[PDB]
C-alpha cells in the first residue's frame, strides 16, 4: 500500500557507507563517491556518538548538487533514532512569535535528549463495591483474577473517587505515593451490553496477578520540551500548538540544574544530538553572532551546517564573506568540502535512483542520461528518470529506452534551455 | 412455547450479535491511540 | 445607557458548519491532544496490550 | 458553478489515449507540448509513489499556465486534493512564512477514510436512568416506522441532562461517541401550549437505528489543526480558552510526526487511504528568498506533495534580495529542482478558437465577421481584452434588439473601453495633467 | 459573469468617483456595493490578502427567504 | 483574525448546495477600490488570481496616476 513516507530526493540513502575504519566504500548504503567528505562525516559522527565534547560546529560546503544534504541525511540515518537529530532550514528561525535567538535556543535545546526513568508503585484492580458513610469514611473493594481485598478510605481518597465518578465494574489504577486515580476501563458483564457508548468508555479484561504492582516508565524528552512544560501552567499544550513564546532564561537555568540533579540521582540520562541547519546563508548577522557564543555552552549539541554559496554578502550587512558566514564563526567550525561528481559517479547515482524508483533502463539509456546529467545537472537527470519511466509505461513498454529519454528531454526543459528560450522572447516576459 | 416466534428470535439474536460486535469495535477504537507524552512523563517533567 | 444592537440573520446561516453524523467520520481516532492529562503510558504500553 | 469564471471552459488536458495533445479538445486550444507535459505530470500524480517532485510553468502572460494547472486538477478529479495558493499569500500576520508553506504542503496531502456511522434518532418516549450511581440509561425512541428501546452507557446521561432532553423531544444519539443533540420538540406536541418559545420538528421518517457507510476525504492539515488546541474540557482553564481569539499557530514538528505515525497505523489497519495530491503555487515570484530556501528543504521531504509553480517574469530581481536577478524571479538553486514546462504565445487562429470557446461558454452568439474583428483586436491588443469584450457587446446587442453580436457592437464596445496599450498612449500624451 | 474588473482612469476631478457613486445609486440596496480605499487594506489585524479576501466576500450576498 | 481557508471552502460548498437545492439565491455585487494605486505588488498579484473564482464580484477601480 501507499504509506505516508514515499520516494523522495534522499530515500535511497541509508547511511554513510563506511567500514569499521571509517573508510568510505565506493558504493555502499546508497552513497556514491565523495570519499573524503564521507570520511569527514563519519569522523564527526563518531564525535557525536562519544558525546564528550560540546558545541562542535561543522560546515558542509560545496557546489550545488555535490551531495551536502545527501551527506547530512546519511549522517542522520547512520545515527540512531535514539540520538536526537533536529534538521531545520535557515529560514525557519524567522518567526513572528519569538526572536531569532530564541528560535536558535529552542533548536539547540531540541537537539539534546533527556531519557527519564521513573519507577512507581501502583494499585491495580477492578472495583467491586464502593461504600461511603455519612462522606467522612468509607471502604473500597478491589479485585483481580487471583486476588481481592478491601481498603479503608479517607477524606481525600473519597473526594477523589467521587470526582472521577468511580463505580462498580471500573478497572482503575491508584498511585500509592500521590493517590491519583486514573480509569483504565470497565469490566464487561451481561448487563453492560450498551447500544451506544461514550467517547472515552472502553471494555477491558480484569487484571491478573497481584493488586500491588510496580510501574516503570522510560521515555525520551528534549530540553526544549521540559522548558515548554514548565513555561506556563499548561505548558504541555504549547508542545502541540507551538505558541511557546520566549521562555525565560531563569526557567532554562532551573531546568538545567534539575536535569543535572536527575542525572546524578540516576533518574535521567543525557543524549546530546545534532542540529542540522541547511542553507545557513539565510541566517542574518545577528543569528551568526548568537551562534558564536551559543556553541560555547556545556549543553550545546553538534551543529552541522551546509551552504553552497561562494564569497557572497552576509545577510543584514554589506560585507562579503567566503560562505556568507562571518569569518569569526568560520574559525569556530571545520569545513567539509564536496567535490563535483565524475561520469562514473553520476552513472552510479542514476543507477541507485532507478533501483530506488523501480525503473528498468537500458545501458544506452543510462549513457544518454549520464551525458544529460553532466551537461545540465544531476537533479535534472534524476527527474528525467521518472519522466521517462512514465512515458515508457504509457506506450506499454517495460524498459526505458533512449527514445523515452529524448522524449522527456524535449518535453521538460532544464534551466539553460528555458533561459535561452526566454531570451529569445525577452520582451514578452514582464520586468526584465 | 405456544406463542414462540422463530423470526422474532432470529432478529433478536442478530441484533445481539450486532450489539456485541459494536461493543468490541468501539472498545478497540477508544483505546487505540497512545499519548505523545503521557501523564507520567508530564508529572516527572513538571517542576513545582 | 443604550439598548444593544439586534443583528438579524437568516436561520440557515447558523447551520452552515453543521454536518449530520451520518455524513462525517469520527475525528476522535486522530485526537492526540485530548489524551494528555488523561491517558498514561502504563495504559497504552503495558496494560492494554 | 452557475457563474462563468475565467477558466469555466477548461474540462481537461484534451489528450488522446496515447498521451498526444489534440489541437482543440476539453476547452484547450493549442499549447500541445505543454499539454503533453502536463499529461505526463498527471500520470506522475496518479502514480502515488513519488513525493516532492516540482514543476514550473514558465511563459508570457496570458499563455495558459493557470488554465493548464486547472486542467491538471480536472484530470485528477475532486478525489485528489488540489490546493491553489498565490505566492503573496505567505505574508501572514499570525504565523511565519515557512509555517504557511508547510500548512499548504499538508493541505495538499489527502487521506481517505472509510467508516460506517450509526445514529439512533427519534422522539423520546421514555428516559429512565437505572440506579445501581446510575448503571445505565434506558431510553425510548419513536419514529414513523416503530419504537425502539435502547440501553445507553451511563456517561450519556450527563449529555442528555445538559441537552435538556425530556419526553416528546426529537433527539439523535451517536452510537460511537454518545453525543446527544436535541433538535427540537415533536410537532405532535405543538398544541400543548398556545405560546411557547419552542422549535417544533416533524417526527423522523425512517428507522430509529440508521446505518450509513461513508467515505470522507481529509487532509493532513485538518488532523494537524485538530490537535493544535484542546476541545471541550470542563476545567476553568479550558472554558476560558474558548473565549480566546482563534489564532493560527506554528504547529510543532513533533505533532506532525506523531500524526504521521497515527496515519500510518490507520493505513496499515486498512481503514485509511493516502491521496498525495497537488499544491499549485501561482505568482511564485511573490515569494521571497527565505520562502524559496525553505522550499529547497520542503521539496526534499519524503512526505511532500507534487508542487506546480507558475511564473511570467523574465530576468528580474528576487523579492527578498537587493540586486540578485534570476531567470524567472526564482533562485537558480530552486530552478535546479524543478521540471520546466514552457508555454508559447498564441497565433491569431488559436486566439479566434479561444474566443469562440469563450463565447460558447458564456452563452453568446457571435457572427463570423464579428468573430474575425474580435480576433484582429486580440492580435492588435491582447487575447484577454478580446475575451472581455464579449459580454458587453452581447449586452449592447440585446439592448438594440438583436440576439447575436454584430461587428458594429464590437466596434462600439472597442470605442467605449480602452486596453492597456491605448490607455498608456493616452497617458504618455498627457503626462503633465495626470498625477505622478 | 464572475470576476470582471473595470478601471476608471482620468485626470483629477473628472468624475471618476462621481461615476462610481452614480453606479452605486443606480443599483439598489439589494445588491452589495463595497466601497473601500486602497489604504484600508493595510492592517495590523490581518494580512493584505486576507483584507482583500474579506473585501471580495463582502461583495457577494446570499438571499434567504423564510 | 485571519479566517481559515477550510472554513471558507466549507462555506462555499454549503452555499453551492443551498443554491442547487433552491434554499438560497446568490446576489453578486460590486467591490469599489478608489485610489487603487495605493495597493502594492502583493495585493495586485492576489487580485490577479482572486478574480478567477466563480464567487468573485465585479471589481471597479479608480486612479488618476500616469
Ligand atoms: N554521493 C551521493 N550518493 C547518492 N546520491 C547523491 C550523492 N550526492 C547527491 N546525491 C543525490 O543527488 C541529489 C542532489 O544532492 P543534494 O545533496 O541534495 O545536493 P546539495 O549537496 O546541493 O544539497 C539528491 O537527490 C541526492 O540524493
Ligand atoms: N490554451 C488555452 N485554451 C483555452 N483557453 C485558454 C488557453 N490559454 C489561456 N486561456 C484562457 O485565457 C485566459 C488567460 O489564461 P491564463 O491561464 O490566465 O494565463 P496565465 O498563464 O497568465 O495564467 C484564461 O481565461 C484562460 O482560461
Ligand atoms: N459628470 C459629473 N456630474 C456631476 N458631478 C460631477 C461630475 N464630475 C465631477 N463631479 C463632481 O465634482 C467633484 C469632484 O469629484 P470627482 O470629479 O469625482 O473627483 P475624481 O474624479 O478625481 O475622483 C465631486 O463633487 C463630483 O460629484
Ligand atoms: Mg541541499
Ligand atoms: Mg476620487
Amino acid at each position: 500500500v501507499t504509506r505516508i513516507e514515499r520516494i523522495g530526493a534522499h530515500s535511497h540513502i541509508r547511511g554513510l557507507g563506511l567500514d569499521d575504519a571509517l573508510e568510505p566504500r565506493q558504493a555502499s548504503q546508497g552513497m556514491v563517491g565523495q570519499l573524503a567528505a564521507r570520511r569527514a562525516a563519519g569522523v564527526v559522527l563518531e564525535m557525536i556518538r562519544e558525546g564528550k565534547i560540546a558545541g562542535r560546529a561543522v560546515l558542509i560546503a560545496g557546489q550545488p548538487g555535490t551531495g551536502k544534504t545527501a551527506i547530512a541525511m546519511g549522517m542522520a540515518q547512520a545515527l540512531g533514532p535514539d540520538t536526537p537529530f533536529t534538521a531545520i532550514a535557515g529560514s525557519e528561525i524567522f518567526s513572528l512569535e519569538m526572536s531569532k535567538t530564541e528560535a536558535l535556543t529552542q533548536a539547540f535545546r531540541r537537539s539534546i535528549g533527556v531519557r527519564i526513568k521513573e519507577e512507581t508503585e501502583i494499585i491495580e484492580g477492578e472495583v467491586v463495591e464502593i461504600q461511603i458513610d455519612r462522606s467522612k469514611v468509607g471502604k473500597l473493594t478491589l479485585k483481580t483474577t487471583e486476588m481481592e481485598t478491601i481498603y479503608d478510605l479517607g477524606t481525600k481518597m473519597i473526594e477523589s473517587l467521587t470526582k472521577d465518578k468511580v463505580q462498580a465494574g471500573d478497572v482503575i489504577t491508584i498511585d500509592k505515593a500521590t493517590g491519583k486515580i486514573s480509569k483504565l476501563g470497565r469490566s464487561f458483564t451481561r448487563a453492560r451490553d450498551y447500544d451506544a457508548m461514550g467517547s472515552q468508555t472502553k471494555f477491558v479484561q480484569c487484571p491478573d496477578g497481584e493488586l500491588q504492582k510496580r510501574k516503570e516508565v522510560v521515555h525520551t524528552v528534549s530540553l526544549h520540551e521540559i522548558d515548554v512544560i514548565n513555561s506556563r501552567t499548561q505548558g504541555f499544550l504549547a508542545l502541540f500548538s507551538g505558541d511557546t513564546g520566549e521562555i525565560k532564561s531563569e526557567v532554562r537555568e532551573q531546568i538545567n540544574a534539575k536535569v543535572a540533579e536527575w542525572r546524578e540521582e540516576g533518574k535521567a540520562e543525557i543524549i546530546p544530538g545534532v542540529l542540522f541547519i541547511d542553507e545557513v546563508h539565510m541566517l542574518d548577522i545577528e543569528s551568526f553572532s548568537f551562534l558564536n557564543r551559543a556553541l560555547e555552552s556545556d549543553m550545546a549539541p553538534v551543529l552541522i551546517m551546509a551552504t553552497n554559496r561562494g564569497i557572497t554578502r552576509i545577510r543584514g550587512t554589506s560585507y562579503q564573506s567566503p560562505h556568507g558566514i562571518p569569518i569569526d564563526l568560520l574559525d569556530r567550525l571545520l569545513i567539509v568540502s564536496t567535490t563535483p561528481y565524475s561520469e562514473k559517479d553520476t552513472k552510479q547515482i542514476l543507477r541507485i535512483r532507478c533501483e530506488e524508483e523501480d525503473v528498468e533502463m537500458s545501458e544506452d539509456a543510462y549513457t544518454v542520461l549520464t551525458r544529460i546529467g553532466l551537461e545540465t545537472s544531476l537533479r535534472y537527470a534524476i527527474q528525467l528518470i521518472t519522466a521517462a519511466s512514465l512515458v515508457c509505461r504509457k506506450r506499454k513498454g517495460t524498459e526505458v529506452q533512449v527514445d523515452d529519454i529524448k522524449r522527456v528531454y524535449s518535453l521538460f526543459l532544464d534551466e539553460s534551455r528555458s533561459t535561452q528560450y526566454m531570451k529569445e522572447y525577452q520582451d514578452a516576459f514582464l520586468f526584465n | 412455547s405456544p406463542f414462540y416466534l422463530d423470526s422474532l428470535e432470529e432478529k433478536r439474536k442478530r441484533q445481539r450479535s450486532e450489539r456485541l460486535e459494536r461493543i468490541f469495535q468501539l472498545s478497540e477504537a477508544h483505546g487505540a491511540l497512545a499519548p505523545v507524552y503521557g501523564t507520567e512523563v508530564l508529572d516527572f517533567c513538571t517542576l513545582p | 445607557i443604550t439598548p444593544g444592537i439586534c443583528f438579524s440573520t437568516a436561520s440557515l446561516v447558523l447551520r452552515a458548519t453543521d454536518v449530520h453524523p451520518l455524513q462525517r467520520i469520527d475525528m476522535g481516532r486522530f485526537d492526540l491532544i485530548g489524551l494528555e492529562g488523561r491517558v498514561s503510558r502504563y495504559e497504552a504500553d503495558t496494560f492494554l496490550p | 458553478t452557475q457563474r462563468i469564471a475565467s477558466h469555466s471552459h477548461v474540462k481537461g488536458l484534451g489528450l488522446d489515449e496515447s498521451g498526444l495533445a489534440k489541437q482543440a479538445a476539453s476547452g484547450l486550444v493549442g499549447q500541445e507540448n505543454a499539454r503533453e507535459a502536463c499529461g505526463v505530470i498527471v500520470e506522475l500524480i496518479k502514480s502515488k509513489k513519488m513525493a516532492g517532485r516540482a514543476v514550473l510553468l514558465a511563459g508570457p502572460p496570458g499563455t495558459g499556465k493557470t488554465a493548464l494547472a486547472l486542467a491538471i486538477a480536472q484530470e485528477l478529479g475532486s478525489k485528489v486534493p488540489f490546493c491553489p495558493m498565490v505566492g503573496s499569500e505567505v505574508y501572514s500576520t499570525e504565523i511565519k512564512k515557512t509555517e504557511v508553506l508547510m500548512e499548504n504542503f499538508r493541505r495538499a496531502i489527502g487521506l481517505r477514510i472509510k467508516e460506517t456511522k450509526e445514529v439512533y434518532e427519534g422522539e423520546v418516549t421514555e428516559l429512565t436512568p437505572c440506579e445501581t450511581t446510575i448503571s445505565h440509561v434506558i431510553i425510548g425512541l419513536k419514529t414513523a416506522k416503530g419504537t425502539k428501546q435502547l440501553k445507553l452507557d451511563p456517561s450519556i446521561f450527563e449529555s442528555l441532562q445538559k441537552e435538556r432532553v425530556e419526553a416528546g423531544d426529537v433527539i439523535y444519539i451517536e452510537a460511537n461517541s454518545g453525543a446527544v443533540k436535541r433538535q427540537g420538540r415533536c410537532d405532535t406536541y405543538a398544541t400543548e401550549f398556545d405560546l411557547e418559545a419552542e422549535e417544533y420538528v416533524p417526527l423522523p421518517k425512517g428507522d430509529v437505528h440508521k446505518k450509513k457507510e461513508i467515505i470522507q476525504d481529509v487532509t493532513l492539515h485538518d488532523l494537524d489543526v485538530a490537535n493544535a488546541r484542546p476541545q471541550g474540557g470542563q476545567d476553568i482553564l479550558s472554558m476560558m480558552g474558548q473565549l480566546m481569539k482563534p489564532k493560527k499557530t506554528e504547529i510543532t514538528d513533533k505533532l506532525r510526526g506523531e500524526i504521521n505515525k497515527v496515519v500510518n497505523k490507520y493505513i496499515d489497519q486498512g481503514i485509511a487511504e493516502l491521496v498525495p495530491g497537488v499544491l499549485f503555487v501561482d505568482e511564485v515570484h511573490m515569494l521571497d528568498i527565505e520562502c524559496f530556501t525553505y522550499l529547497h528543504r520542503a521539496l526534499e521531504s519524503s512526505i511532500a506533495p507534487i508542487v506546480i509553480f507558475a511564473s511570467n517574469r523574465g530576468n528580474c530581481v528576487i523579492r527578498g534580495t537587493e540586486d540578485i536577478t534570476s531567470p524567472h524571479g526564482i533562485p537558480l538553486d530552486l530552478l535546479d529542482r524543478v521540471m520546466i514546462i514552457r508555454t508559447m504565445l498564441y497565433t491569431p487562429q488559436e486566439m479566434k478558437q479561444i474566443i469562440k470557446i469563450r463565447a460558447q461558454t458564456e452563452g453568446i452568439n457571435i457572427s463570423e465577421e464579428a468573430l474575425n474583428h474580435l480576433g484582429e483586436i486580440g492580435t492588435k491588443t491582447t487575447l484577454r481584452y478580446s475575451v472581455q469584450l464579449l459580454t458587453p457587446a452581447n449586452l449592447l446587442a440585446k439592448i438594440n434588439g438583436k440576439d447575436s453580436i454584430e461587428k458594429e457592437h464590437v466596434e462600439e464596445i472597442s470605442e467605449l473601453f480602452y486596453d492597456a496599450k491605448s490607455s498608456a498612449k493616452i497617458l504618455a500624451d498627457q503626462q503633465d495633467k495626470y498625477m505622478k
